[PDB]
């Protein structure tokens, strides 16, 4: 008949743009984040094909979770007079584990020197009874800066105008598919940058049961995330009291070492409840029976092998970097009182995977504590087979950053359509 | 699970004749010829394309769960042996 | 993209055996590298891989607490040492064992190793 | 609200244009850069809007003839039956070359005899 | 010249609207500029817009359909008030018009010509 | 045939390709040096909108005014091109747009203000 065009359709396109921040002395500068109740519109009538394994949210969050961090780092002390012979003793006569060294330093006249010393850890130190710093011949070291804080704070991340975020409803949601019960929305929620590579802490729970999603279940090179439904309790502990001693090493540079320990030398360790893991096991294993044979036998075991990173459950509290052994958790085997997990603690810190350049922490004094929620769960599959096992792993923080944005996407709208009707122009 | 086999076993094709070698799988399938003392070389991945390299006569096929290879125009260079690897199981192959 | 192998190995029963291979001509970083080994007249026998990136092994129920895998990296992450060590040498252990790049999620190994004979 | 009747038919979703029309407007730069992208588009989309004539108006109508070639359907049913989101992939081919006559036949022509004829 | 009506009433000061409407458009102070060009850019378009969707496109004088809080007379609005005591006054009721036109008032008058074509 | 494809035929055989020359002018070292284009194209377009908007010829490539002016239209539209014409008549423009601005748009505006 004829055609007239109208302005304004609901219609939307896949695309990918830039999302900015909007967040309500943080490494995250979360003060150059804009201000942020929001509104969420319903849409009825509407199934979306949505993919969380494709999504262009995953990786600008983690390009800018690592500019983040760099530009962090430019203001304060670089650390690289520290480059020297040290000589390391034990520091009574667990044992080994901390190390009373001395040195050389520099002093805020150049023809002048001084003599310190500093406790350090046994996984800081290599021998060369003459030690050095462990990464010396690799990277450059620059401190922590003591003024900024590493706890995570919630992040959005708003699209601009002409684009929207659609959201997945459905409670029992695979990884990719239709979602019977899609939704709109200007940006999403808060969203925690917490670091860490066999279980996930501080995260989001699900909402009817434990969840399974892999990439392909069949190909066993690609690991499984698991959500639960009820978190774990679990409380990290460092006992020792620390000091905290300044050092000039220059015109307005300063290095934090550490004095001495008062009291009594204890084990840092973490406390999870036997009786909730046992029922999450369960929980665990009857999921994972339905992509698989229903008489099939589960087991659970120790991490396989690899570096300190991965074999570990590692994250920080309030400051201290935790390395905790977790073999005694994934010991079981199922057929159809706490637990203690011993950790130890590390300073230098070669983040995001690089292996170009390094970074200290100062030591923190006091007795730290932290009470946490286990939310998830990293798992790989050996191959080769009845009798399916499952090891714990992880290392890449965008399976980190992937559990969090399976649900939402980013669409481009284009308000311009030709439809055919009667009316003819003057 | 993944169940894959290649019946063939021995061929006798002749100078100048046309091979096919047929196998039935699930999930994705490669093709690979090894001369005897020697590392394998990869012909045809996914069992449809085939690698930069190899001369465009060898051609695979795929219908349903049954897959082959098809060679025409056999020289006597080609006198290796042809097996197929879903993921991390493999037969002895065809000689 | 080039790898490399070492020469034949003979060793006593109760021993153990070290095969390294080195790949210098690509991004190492981001493919996996696997290993295979061969019966004499039999097919090729599966053995796990190992993620470059972190070092994390995955093997197989038959060769688990036998067979190690590690790599080591150089200065500039140029070049790179992929280790294979095997525990105890038993008397069927004898194969050809090669070191594989996986390009894709294909699994498809395009580029392999030279080959080496391990017998007891 | 914005969106909200994506799932509606279109006789239903013609009503509600202006929702969405007036809605169409490290840290530093990813801030600026979707500021001028906004603006970009808008400028686009409202300069494709003008030179047909229609600029201003929501709904316009247009003297370009229709062919049973591009589409066809029963307009009972198209109005009352599918969505906007349906339509959209049924004639996304032949886009270029309604626009291309909606260039030049609707507007030129006449903007020439309104010319002469004033 | 610019903003030289503001003294004058109402009446006198709609005479010069277009000697305002010109001058909307007209490495740290290399920043500092292109931040003022995009914020006076889209502060233009914005309210080009906000023009455009009431039916006024290009025209600094409109006449709208909604009836018309005050008990004023007409003599007595455009004969002493000026502009911005009038802006100052009636900052609260403008909202309630502002979504009035928009909505429904253009909505429905652009409907009935393709009806009646 | 084309962008500028009638700069050197006459002004009445170049008037018919309006369309052409008005749809190009919308659309680290060269990350910074694209943006400022970007943002200079945009501004001279909405300064020659504005500038049509308030004569009253807004969204019209042809339009009609109402101020009245040798040089007989026959040797002007046969026999000249838009450059020559740019050449000769570029004086007066200043004087030409003062008069549209208010002589006859405010005036209208005012007239059909009063008339409703
Ligand atoms: C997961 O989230 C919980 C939220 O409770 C985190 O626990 C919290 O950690 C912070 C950082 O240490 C604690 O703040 C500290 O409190 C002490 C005592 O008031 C104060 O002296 C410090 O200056 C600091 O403000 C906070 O108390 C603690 N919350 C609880 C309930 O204990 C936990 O760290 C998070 N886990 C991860 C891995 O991020
Ligand atoms: C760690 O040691 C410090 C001493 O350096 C303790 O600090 C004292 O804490 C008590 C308890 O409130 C206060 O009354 C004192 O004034 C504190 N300062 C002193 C004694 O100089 C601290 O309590 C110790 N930490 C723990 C967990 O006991
Ligand atoms: C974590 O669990 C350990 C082990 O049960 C707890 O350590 C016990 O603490 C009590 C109170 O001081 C002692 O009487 C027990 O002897 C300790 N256990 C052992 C094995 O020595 C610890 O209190 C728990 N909570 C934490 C660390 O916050
Ligand atoms: C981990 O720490 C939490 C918090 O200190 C412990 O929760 C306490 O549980 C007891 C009973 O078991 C309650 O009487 C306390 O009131 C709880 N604390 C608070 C602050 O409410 C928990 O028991 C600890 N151990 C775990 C979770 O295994
Ligand atoms: C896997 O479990 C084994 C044992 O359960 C752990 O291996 C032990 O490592 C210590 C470290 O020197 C050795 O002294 C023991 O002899 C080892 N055990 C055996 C049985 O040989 C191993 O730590 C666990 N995996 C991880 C990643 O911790
Ligand atoms: C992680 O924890 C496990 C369990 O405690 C450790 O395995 C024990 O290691 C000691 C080390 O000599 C052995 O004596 C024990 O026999 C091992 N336990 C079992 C059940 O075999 C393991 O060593 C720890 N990992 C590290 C790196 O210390
Ligand atoms: C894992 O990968 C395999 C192989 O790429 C996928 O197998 C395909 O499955 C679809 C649907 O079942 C079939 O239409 C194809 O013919 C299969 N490809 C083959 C046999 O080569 C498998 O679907 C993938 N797993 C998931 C969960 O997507
Ligand atoms: C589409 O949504 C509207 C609004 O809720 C509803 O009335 C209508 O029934 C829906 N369509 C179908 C087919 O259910
Ligand atoms: C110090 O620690 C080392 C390492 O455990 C130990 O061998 C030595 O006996 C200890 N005592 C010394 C060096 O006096
Ligand atoms: C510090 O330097 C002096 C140089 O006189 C040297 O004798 C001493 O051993 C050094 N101290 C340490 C801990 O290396
Ligand atoms: C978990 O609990 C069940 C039932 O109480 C028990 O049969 C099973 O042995 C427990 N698991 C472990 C590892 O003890
Ligand atoms: C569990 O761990 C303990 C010590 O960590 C070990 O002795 C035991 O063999 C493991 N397996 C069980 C109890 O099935
Ligand atoms: C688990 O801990 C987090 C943070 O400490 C908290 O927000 C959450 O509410 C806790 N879980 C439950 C069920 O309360
Ligand atoms: C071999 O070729 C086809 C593929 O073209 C394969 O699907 C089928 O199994 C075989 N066909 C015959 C005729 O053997
Ligand atoms: C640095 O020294 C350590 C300790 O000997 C060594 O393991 C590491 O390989 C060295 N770095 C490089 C790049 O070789
Ligand atoms: C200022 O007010 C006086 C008093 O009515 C008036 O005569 C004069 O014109 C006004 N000035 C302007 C610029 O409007």
């Amino acid at each position: 008949l004829w055609v007239t065009v109208y302005y304004g359709v609901p219609v939307w396109k896949d695309a990918e743009t830039t999302l900015f921040c909007a967040s309500d002395h943080n490494v995250w500068a979360t003060h150059a984040c804009v201000p942020t109740n929001p509104q969420e519109i319903h849409l009825e009538n509407v199934t979306e094909e949505f993919n969380m394994w494709k999504n262009n949210m995953v990786e600008q969050m983690h390009t800018d979770i690592i500019s983040l961090w760099d530009q962090s780092l430019k203001p304060c002390v670089k650390l690289t007079p520290l480059c020297v012979t040290l000589q390391c003793t034990n520091v009574t006569n667990m044992r080994g584990e901390l190390k009373n060294c001395s040195f050389n330093m520099t002093t805020e006249l150049r023809d002048k020197k001084q003599k310190v010393y500093s406790l350090f850890y046994r996984l800081d130190v290599v021998q060369i009874k003459e030690y050095r710093l462990i990464n010396c011949n690799t990277s450059a070291i620059t401190q922590a800066c003591p003024k900024v804080s590493f706890e995570p704070i919630p992040i959005h991340y708003c699209a601009p105008a002409g684009f929207a975020i659609l959201k997945c409803k459905d409670k029992k949601f695979n990884g990719t598919g239709p979602c019977p019960s899609v939704s709109t929305v200007q940006c999403t929620h808060g969203i925690k940058p917490v670091v860490s590579t066999q279980l996930l802490l501080n995260g989001s729970l699900a909402e009817e049961e434990v969840m399974i999603r892999s990439e392909n279940i069949t190909n066993n090179a690609k690991n499984i995330l698991v959500q639960f439904n009820t978190p774990v309790q679990i409380n990290c502990t460092r006992p020792n009291n620390n000091t905290r001693k300044s050092i000039r090493i220059g015109p307005g540079q300063a290095f934090y070492a550490t004095g001495d320990i008062i009291g009594d030398i204890r084990q840092a360790h973490c406390n999870v409840s036997k009786a909730t893991w046992n029922e999450t096991l369960g929980k665990v294993v009857k999921q994972l029976r339905k992509h698989f044979g229903n008489n099939t036998i589960i087991r659970f075991a120790n991490s396989s092998g690899g570096d300190l990173e991965v074999t570990t459950h590692s994250f920080n509290c309030g400051g201290e970097f935790f390395y905790c052994n977790t073999s005694g958790l994934f010991n079981s085997t199922w057929i159809s009182d706490s637990i203690t997990l011993p950790c130890r603690i590390k300073q230098i810190i070669n983040m995001w995977q690089r292996i170009g350049q390094a970074m200290y922490a100062p030591p923190i004094q006091g007795v730290i504590r932290c009470v946490s929620n286990i939310t998830g769960l990293i798992l790989t599959r050996d191959g080769g087979s009845t009798t399916e096992t499952f090891r714990p792993g992880g290392g890449d923080m965008r399976d980190n950053w992937r559990s969090e944005l399976y649900k939402y996407k980013v669409v481009k709208i284009e308000p311009l359509g030709v439809a055919p009707t009667r009316c003819k122009r003057r | 699970d993944i169940q894959m086999t290649q019946s063939p076993s021995s061929l006798s094709a002749s100078v100048g004749d046309t091979v096919t070698i047929t196998c039935q799988a699930n999930g994705y399938l490669n093709w690979y010829q090894q001369r005897r003392g020697k590392a394998p070389k990869l012909l045809i991945y996914d069992g449809s394309k085939l690698e930069r390299g190899v001369p465009s006569r060898f051609s695979g096929r795929r219908w349903g769960q049954e897959y082959n290879l098809t060679i025409n125009n056999l020289q006597p260079e080609d006198i290796a042996t042809y097996f197929c690897q879903v993921y991390e199981f493999v037969v002895p192959g065809t000689r | 993209v080039q790898l490399l192998q070492s020469g034949a190995a003979v060793t006593k029963p109760g021993a153990s055996v070290r095969v390294s291979c080195e790949a210098s001509g690509y991004n190492i970083r981001d493919y996996f590298i696997h290993w295979w080994r061969q019966a004499p007249g039999q097919g090729l026998q599966w053995v796990g891989w190992i993620n470059p990136k972190t070092g994390q092994p995955n093997n197989p129920r038959q060769f688990q607490g036998r067979v190690s895998l590690t790599r080591h990296a150089s200065w500039d992450f140029d070049t790179f040492s992929f280790y294979m060590d095997l525990k105890a040498l038993r008397s069927d252990d004898t194969a050809v064992y090669f070191c594989a790049r996986q390009r894709s999620d294909y699994w498809d190994f395009d580029v392999w190793g030279s080959g080496t004979q391990v017998t007891v | 609200g914005f969106l909200g009747a994506a799932g509606s038919t279109m006789g239903a979703a013609s009503m509600t244009l202006t929702v969405q029309a007036r809605n169409l407007l490290v840290w530093g730069i990813k801030q600026l850069q979707a500021r001028v992208l906004a603006v970009e588009r808008y400028l686009r989309d409202q300069q494709l809007l003008g030179i047909w004539g229609c600029s201003g108006k929501l709904i316009c109508c247009t003297n370009v003839p229709w062919n049973s070639s591009w589409s066809n359907r029963n307009l009972s049913e198209i109005w009352d039956n599918m969505t906007w989101l349906q339509w959209d992939k049924e004639i996304s081919n032949y886009t270029q070359i309604i626009y291309g006559l909606l260039e030049e036949s609707q507007n030129q022509q006449e903007k020439n005899e309104q010319d002469l004829l004033a």
